[PDB]
């Protein structure tokens, strides 16, 4: 199949409703804080643990 | 002891950093500054180990700061080779034997007083020896006693996953971690120049806040939320992985933008 | 071979397994929220022995004793 | 004079700030901040200002009675709860409340109980006018103030503010 | 001074191994040592009347 | 055999490093992982019916890791099949050890 | 109060047409609109001593159905040097606000 | 071989331009003898039906048609050029010239973002698009 | 507690405080505020917008001008500040 003709429409028109089962399914409401986030100044865990 | 390693290895140092050089620009950047690559990520760097003899020099030690009476200057060597903080391995097996005796005989005595081996007992041979004793205050310690034949499973674990082990011959819930970089990080944040004089290189005086110490990166966040889950296009992909190279570039602007590391074309930016 | 499944056969008994974590949970929380609630650890007690093993229902039993 | 105008000047300059602000966002540098004071002995004398404050408790909200039978078995069963929407200036308390089927059925951890309680809550909110919606939010439990924050984002003008005496 | 990593071969040749090789501490110590103690303060009374019966025993009731 | 299962489990699911990018057949392992940790008793019903009976089994992938000096050959199981074995494998190692049937010559041992 | 509505408020459908280009599509409105079934208006909002088009500008189309479908095929049509993104106009005049201040209270 | 479309005079070339409308032209001017446009062209024959919803390649002869060499300076042995609506598109590949590729790079997907960047940038507006890659470096190790 | 007494301004000051309601040779007060024609002070976001417009020479659309001044009125009725009615309901 040929890959189709890449276009950008709006993005979102509308909100609430549906849309959030939507964003619920993939880009529900994570911890948002402290996974993310670096912690600028001191280290956790081991160094280079990585 | 092996002399044609340490050149390997050396040339390969060489070798990665100039990839990020190139990276970060075509032209050769004639004395790039090493502060970029060997300052921990939590501090705006690429966090890089050394195993080459990586001479800082003094140029690169002086910072000022302002207060309201007047701007000071201040200064602050060898980047420290990883080696120095890795324990010899006839080294780690007599500390081992001599640990575990010792446990022995405090896992005996506790037991004529019935009493049980502490962490902190422990934590008096804290990880000593090659294996890390440690591991005797683990939660799994009961379910890993079932863990038999584990060696030879990691070894063979090559056969089943396309991401190639390095710690093919270890395991960190079994044998524990035989390794401590804690104070490498440490001495690399001291020989870089501090903390002020590393940030010296960067644009955190360019930021006007006050202190360093209650400050926090967002890492994979971007214009977008990051845009992480999409059906989004290859090239899209590039771009987004891309994005945090733009924000690595912008932080270490300062020492990177200066006609010491590039000769010639010295152009305005627009307007 | 045909022996061994058998008796695995006659050996299948519990329930669901989600509607039993969500009581063992709820049971934890009441222990949690109310240590000295005989009613919450005897609930704790038969939710942990009427699924999986004894050693915990005998465990959680002995802590809402004291 | 220019010593004092340069100083107000580096301290308070809006294009100067706006630059800065740029530049933290160019760098993605999301400096850690602190909360508000929570309600303490000393802190609720506030709470009877002009500013429409209101003190929200919903740990009542997931109950359960456990009726033990004598022989064969011992139910536990989920009752409706009630999360108090208090207003120390006006007397007025919302109690939303949460029947029984909400959470029995829901397959869920108290991570989507919480959640869904913050929904409630910016709700509730939302459905009040801007002359009746408060400014400030008092959490009796400390593990609701963290998805009041998330949940309260259209609104940036309230305050989600702990508890240090729990009501 | 260029940002060449010269040889480690040479370069502090035949260094310690340890010069930097710190030993890391058990974190949370004085935690598990409270838990510890509150653990071993809450089932004294269970410890005292450990072996002591109802039956076979002639200080029970006392 | 409950722990046993528990530590083919964890190892089944160590191999899976987070890359938050995973195929049909990498989430679909993960999900009979997790369906096998919940339920250990029917999981274990069913490995011990697939050692007393299963006799023929599906396609099993292959690719080639790419070491420059030698290609290393890596295959993937289907994954009913490799809980089956990952639980065969920790008790056959397990049993052996207790048994002593590997002599002292044969290594890598998991003591050094 | 612009005195500029008054030439081409019929009773019919204005279609509002911005993202055009701003020296362009002068006058290709005019030929958009005779395209168009019913061919009344294509005005083009334009700033007085400025040399350039405003953006958007209003089409008056008699027939509705016809503006419907002319704006269903129009949608994004590539128009000059910009595809042309064709909406309904709005026309909040002093009446209009005083019914919906009216409508609010009530 | 080479089943790709030719065009044998300058009005094959100037009304094929004109011709796509939402479709991006892709030309390549060289020689099919030329072992770099052998490469290039059959870089395009494997991607030539995947690109059909939004673009369209042509082949052009120097020789055939020479009329374009001083005004495109078609002076390397191979280049490739990008129209949409008549208005050429510049990629900025990190090469030194931005107006055309200039080499032939032997896999497609490379091919295929470069396509997708022009399409989006020129019906987005912009005249001059960044390419998703870095060409300066062969990226050889 | 303490009520409005006749005659005192401590007991006012106390409600208030309770209510949390509170070279040539000089020293030049360089004190440099943001201000807009209404007199209220101004954020410095508000302040740099109002400096960009000033300088781009074109302000805000009718809409932004609409909204901003529909917020500014919603926020002098709020700042000017159904209990009687639930009490009724009930």
């Amino acid at each position: 199949k040929p890959l189709p003709a890449p276009l950008d429409g709006q993005r979102k028109k509308r909100g609430g409703r549906r849309y959030r089962k939507m964003k619920e399914r993939l880009g529900l409401t994570e911890i948002r804080k402290q996974a993310n986030r670096m912690s600028f100044g001191e280290i956790e865990e081991d160094a280079y643990q990585e | 002891n092996t002399q044609e390693l340490l050149d390997l290895l050396v040339k390969c140092e060489n070798k990665i950093q100039t990839r990020i050089k190139i990276g970060l620009n075509s032209k050769m950047p004639s004395r790039f500054p090493p502060v970029v690559f060997y300052t921990p990520k939590e501090l705006g760097g690429l966090g890089m180990l050394s195993m080459g003899h990586v001479l800082i020099p003094q140029s690169d030690l002086r910072w000022s700061k302002q207060t309201d009476v007047g701007i000071t200057h201040f200064r602050s060597q060898l980047i420290p080779n990883l080696y120095r903080y890795i324990q010899p391995w006839e080294s780690e097996f007599i500390d081992s034997q001599r640990v575990w005796a010792e446990y022995a005989l405090k896992r005996q005595e506790a037991i004529a007083q019935n009493r049980r081996l502490t962490l902190e007992d422990l934590e008096d041979s804290w990880d000593r020896g090659i294996p890390r004793i440690n591991t005797l205050f683990q939660k799994d310690r009961h379910t890993l006693a079932y863990d038999k034949g584990w060696r030879v499973r990691t070894d063979f674990k090559q056969y089943q996953v396309l991401k190639q082990n390095p710690f093919w011959w270890t395991h960190q819930r079994h044998d524990g971690k035989l390794w401590n970089l804690n104070n490498y990080r440490t001495d690399m944040i001291q020989a870089l120049g501090g903390v002020e004089g590393i940030l010296e290189h960067t644009l955190f005086k360019g930021t006007y806040f006050p202190t360093w110490e209650g400050l926090f990166w967002e890492k994979a966040s971007g214009f977008e939320e990051s845009m992480k889950w999409k059906k989004l296009t290859n090239a899209q992909r590039s771009g987004l992985n891309q994005i945090p190279n733009r924000r690595f570039t912008l932080w270490w602007s300062p020492t990177i933008n200066r006609a010491n590391v590039y000769v010639g074309f010295q152009v305005q930016l627009d307007l | 071979p045909k022996g061994y499944l058998t008796d695995l056969n006659s050996m299948i008994p519990g329930g669901d397994i989600n509607d039993i974590k969500k009581a063992r949970l709820l049971l934890k929380s009441v222990r949690e929220t109310n240590p000295h609630h005989p009613p919450a650890w005897i609930a704790s007690a038969r939710l942990e022995e009427v699924t999986g093993k004894l050693q915990v229902a005998r465990n959680l039993i002995m802590k809402g004793t004291e | 004079l220019i010593q004092q105008a340069m100083a107000k000047i580096m301290k308070a300059n809006p294009a100067l700030y706006v630059l800065r602000e740029r530049i933290r966002k160019g760098l993605q540098l999301y400096s850690s901040e602190p909360t508000e004071p929570y309600l303490s002995s000393q802190n609720y004398g506030e709470l009877f200002s002009n500013q429409i404050i209101w003190f929200v408790d919903d740990t009542n909200v997931y109950r359960v009675t456990i009726h033990k039978t004598f022989e064969g078995n011992l139910t536990t069963k989920p009752i409706n709860g009630a999360i108090f929407i208090f207003n120390p200036r006006t007397g007025q308390l919302f109690l939303k409340i949460i029947h029984t089927s909400v959470w029995a059925g829901q397959k869920r951890l108290g991570q989507l109980a919480k959640w869904k309680t913050a929904e409630e809550v910016a709700a509730l909110i939302r459905s009040l006018p801007v002359e009746e919606q408060p400014k400030q939010i008092i959490v009796t439990r400390k593990g609701m103030l963290d998805p009041l924050e998330v949940h309260l984002l259209d609104f940036p003008n309230i305050v989600i503010k702990g508890s240090e005496l729990q009501l | 001074p260029t940002g060449e990593v010269l040889s480690l071969v040479g370069k502090l040749e035949g260094t310690r191994m340890g010069d930097k090789a710190q030993r890391t501490k058990p974190q949370m110590q004085e935690e598990r040592r409270a838990k510890r103690r509150k653990r071993d303060e809450d089932r004294h009374d269970i410890n005292k009347m450990k072996g002591y019966t109802l039956l076979s025993e002639g200080i029970d009731e006392m | 055999d409950t722990k046993l299962l528990i530590l083919a489990l964890e190892r089944l699911k160590e191999a899976y490093s987070v890359k938050s990018r995973l195929n049909q057949s990498q989430r679909e392992e993960l999900g009979l992982i997790e369906q096998a940790y919940d339920n250990p008793h029917e999981a274990l019903s069913r490995i011990k019916r697939h050692l007393l009976t299963q006799r023929a089994f599906k396609e099993v992938g292959i690719e080639f890791m790419d070491l420059y000096s030698h290609l290393v050959p890596v295959y993937d199981v289907e994954p009913l099949e490799k809980i089956t074995d990952a639980y065969l494998d920790q008790y056959l190692w397990y049993e052996a050890d207790k048994r002593r049937l590997f002599p002292p010559w044969i290594k890598p041992a998991d003591t050094e | 109060e612009d005195p500029s509505l008054l030439e081409w408020d019929a009773d019919d459908f204005r279609i509002f047409c911005g993202d055009l280009g701003n020296e362009v599509n002068d006058d290709i409105l005019a030929r958009a609109f005779s395209r168009f079934p019913s061919f009344l208006k294509a005005k083009v909002i334009r700033d007085k001593r400025t040399g350039k088009t405003k953006g958007y500008g209003f089409v008056s189309f008699k027939d509705p159905s016809d503006y419907v479908r002319a704006m269903r095929e129009m949608n994004g049509k590539y128009v000059g040097s910009r595809p042309i993104k064709l909406r309904k106009s709005m026309w909040k005049d002093r009446n209009l606000d005083v019914v919906r201040k009216k409508q609010k209270e009530k | 071989s080479y089943m790709l479309p030719h065009l044998h005079n300058g009005w094959q070339v100037d009304q094929a331009i004109l011709s796509e409308e939402d479709r991006v032209v892709v030309i390549r001017f060289g020689h099919d003898w030329d072992p770099t446009c052998m490469k290039m062209d059959e870089v395009l024959y494997s991607i030539a039906e995947k690109v059909k919803n939004f673009a369209v390649i042509y082949l052009v002869d120097i020789t055939e048609v020479p009329d374009f060499n001083k005004m495109y300076e078609l002076y390397d042995p191979c280049t490739v050029m990008f129209f949409f609506r008549n208005k050429h598109i510049m990629i900025d590949l990190g090469t030194g010239n931005n107006n055309k590729i200039n080499w032939a790079m032997e896999d497609k997907q490379e091919m295929v973002d470069i396509i997708e960047t022009v399409y989006r940038g020129a019906r987005k507006g912009r005249g001059l698009v960044v390419s998703p890659k870095d060409y300066s470096t062969k990226y050889r190790y | 507690e303490e009520p409005i007494v006749n005659r005192g301004l401590a007991a006012a000051l106390l409600l208030c405080q309770n209510k949390g309601l509170l070279k040539d040779g000089y020293k030049p007060d360089v004190k440099i505020e943001y201000v807009d024609e209404t007199g209220r002070k101004l954020t410095p976001k508000e302040a740099f917008r109002q400096l960009s417009h000033r300088f781009h020479g074109k302000g805000s659309g009718k809409m932004k001008t609409e909204r901003r001044m529909k917020k500014l009125d919603e926020e002098a009725l709020l700042k000017k500040m159904l209990g009687t009615v639930a009490l009724l309901q009930e």
